[PDB]
């Protein structure tokens, strides 16, 4: 709730089809400015937010030649993965790393993680003290020590205290009017029945940016989806209660956002 | 490895009213792994011209995507996303609803 | 933008 900018990255080994398959996206906020794919046509890292074209070829020479680092990088780790857990060539395998920095509400550093995981599960992670590790298998160890020896985790801080704030900062102004903008979710409800003694109570927040919000129901039972994208910049997410018959009045939406100084209380009436 | 399956959302980018141009989405999330099919269909065929946000993942490692479509609503035509993951024994397929 | 080590 102030400011953040993280890369993701994911590698996929297609064993026998070629090499792996590698996708370096950038997010500022809830906002994706940049990307790289294994299989494009440009290969080249990829504007994905205006506030980023701008940005001269020594920029985008610049990221698409580190990017592709990343990808050297990345799929030299799973074949080095594969040997640590000793797996057949056969099967596929996935590697993700994420990295980036967190900035207050003045624009001042917050936090940085590094972190990578395995087949979906944590490999290692930088602890919060930007200097130690946090290491998951006995395998995650071999990696571990390795990094102490080099100091990798120093060589981090520097970049995620250092460089990536800066470069977040950069990006916050350079294009303020989309980033350091808010919009109050456009709240409703709806009454659907299950049966003849039960009816569907739904709570709607929709249009709101950014994604952080709360949709919370009152009279334990509540379904809640995952904050979905409509795809225009703002998120959509709605809650529901299995409200029992000519007792809807007894239940509450309540919406919780950023852009909402005072909360909203709607209820079926 | 960890397998988990894709949950599906089928919605419009703006409220569905029929006549008027909008997307139809399909955000496939919280899945692992990255390999997965997506369409979305119109009157049981498949729509050619999707588009879909590059692959990203949450703080549990699972993945996410976005598939969308420009489309008119109309009162009669049946939307739907179908999906298949190494996780479902044949490709879900959920009916889009403009309540939902 | 961006920074990486091999794992």
């Amino acid at each position: 709730g102030s400011h953040s900018m993280r890369y993701f990255f994911t590698s996929v080994s297609r064993p026998g089809r070629g090499e792996p398959r590698f996708i370096a996206v950038g997010y500022v906020d809830d906002t994706q400015f940049v990307r790289f794919d294994s299989d494009a046509a440009s290969q080249r890292m990829e504007p994905r937010a205006p506030w980023i074209e701008q940005e001269g070829p020594e920029y985008w020479d610049g990221e698409t030649r580190k990017v592709k680092a990343h990808s050297q990088t990345h799929r030299v780790d799973l074949g080095t993965l594969r040997g640590y857990y000793n797996q057949s060539e056969a099967g596929s395998h996935t590697v993700q790393r994420m990295y980036g920095c967190d900035v207050g509400s003045d624009w001042r550093f917050l936090r940085g993680y590094h972190q990578y995981a395995y087949d979906g599960k944590d490999y290692i992670a930088l602890k919060e003290d930007l200097r130690s590790w946090t290491a998951a298998d006995m395998a995650a160890q071999t990696t571990k020590h390795k990094w102490e020896a080099a100091h990798v985790a120093e060589q981090l801080r520097a970049y995620l205290e250092g460089t990536c704030v800066e470069w977040l900062r950069r990006y916050l102004e350079n294009g303020k009017e989309t980033l350091q903008r808010t919009d109050a979710p456009k709240t409703h409800m709806t009454h659907h029945a299950v049966s003849d003694h039960e009816a569907t109570l739904r709570c709607w927040a929709l249009s709101f940016y950014p994604a952080e919000i709360t949709l919370t129901w009152q009279r334990q039972d509540t379904e809640l989806v995952e904050t979905r994208p409509a795809g225009d910049g703002t998120f959509q997410k709605w809650a529901a209660v299995v409200v029992p018959s000519g007792q809807e009045q007894r239940y509450t939406c309540h919406v919780q956002h950023e852009g909402l100084p005072k909360p909203l209380t709607l209820r079926w009436e | 490895m960890i397998q988990r399956t894709p949950k599906i959302q089928v919605y419009s980018r703006h409220p569905a009213e029929n006549g008027k141009s909008n997307f139809l989405n399909c955000y496939v999330s919280g899945f692992h792994p990255s390999d997965i099919e997506v369409d979305l269909l119109k009157n049981g065929e498949r729509i050619e011209k999707v588009e879909h946000s590059d692959l990203s993942f949450s703080k549990d490692w699972s993945f996410y995507l976005l598939y969308y479509t420009e489309f008119t609503p109309t009162e009669k035509d049946e939307y739907a996303c179908r999906v298949n993951h190494v996780t479902l024994s044949q490709p879900k397929i959920v009916k889009w609803d403009r309540d939902m | 933008g961006i920074l990486v080590f091999t794992x």
